[PDB]
């Protein structure tokens, strides 16, 4: 499930990846995930 | 309560100001996640929460406050103890309203 | 947080200065001069033509 | 499954990590487990 749900501001970089990015790099044009989950799902 | 082995200090930052201008850093290594009640043993610096979650990390931190240049004070959490020395520079605001 | 620097008149350098807080984190900014201009105070004299 | 249901007054801290918390941290406001299991399904 549910593996590590960071902090205030985070986007824990996937549901299965133990990473967290702060949200100021969420469709940045950048992939610092691994998965690349960052840049999916941009221009709302 | 929890085992504590092996705690160390150390001061991330220090400024002697009237609200609570230190931050403190302790390592430590425990077996099983509790509670600790941490202590200050000297009234030049004053801590300023009571008890701290102790995790298998091994990381708390602390936040204090001081009015002289360089505190040396010993600090206790559960059973344990250390030394914590730090450097301390003077506060840019001249007047508070607290 | 009052600070002082000097920077070159060069157009098109970019100048960034490091702010160090000793209660937070370092800052870095970037200045650069896009433009400058020298207005000189004239008094006229006469006119020829 | 079950891996280590440990002690008297913990609670197993999720159905698959290796964590051990005290019952009093159910519900308190912060997320001390690692997958946030101990936050789930709180306010009855
Ligand atoms: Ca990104
Ligand atoms: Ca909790």
């Amino acid at each position: 499930g549910s593996m590590r749900t960071c902090r205030i501001h985070e986007i824990s970089c996937g549901a299965h990846s133990t990473q967290c990015i702060p949200v100021s790099w969420r469709c940045d044009g950048e992939n610092d995930c691994d998965s690349g989950e960052d840049e999916e799902n941009c221009g709302n | 309560a929890p085992t504590i082995i092996d705690l160390t200090c150390t001061v991330a930052t220090c400024t002697h100001s009237s609200d609570f201008g230190g931050v403190l850093t302790l390592t430590y290594k425990t077996d099983k996640n509790g509670d600790c009640s941490v202590h200050s043993h000297s009234n030049v610096a004053t801590l300023q929460e009571a008890t701290a979650k102790v995790k298998t990390a091994g990381k708390v931190t602390l936040h204090f406050s001081t009015a002289s240049a360089s505190p040396s004070f010993v600090v206790s959490l559960c059973s344990a103890r250390a030394t914590c020395s730090a450097s301390c520079e003077p506060p840019k605001d001249h007047i508070v309203p607290y | 947080y009052e600070h002082s620097t000097v920077m070159p008149n060069v157009v098109g350098f970019p100048y960034k200065a490091h702010i160090e807080r000793p209660g937070y984190s370092p800052l870095t900014l970037q200045m650069q001069v896009v433009e400058t201009s020298l207005e000189p105070t004239l008094n006229l004299e006469y006119i020829t033509c």
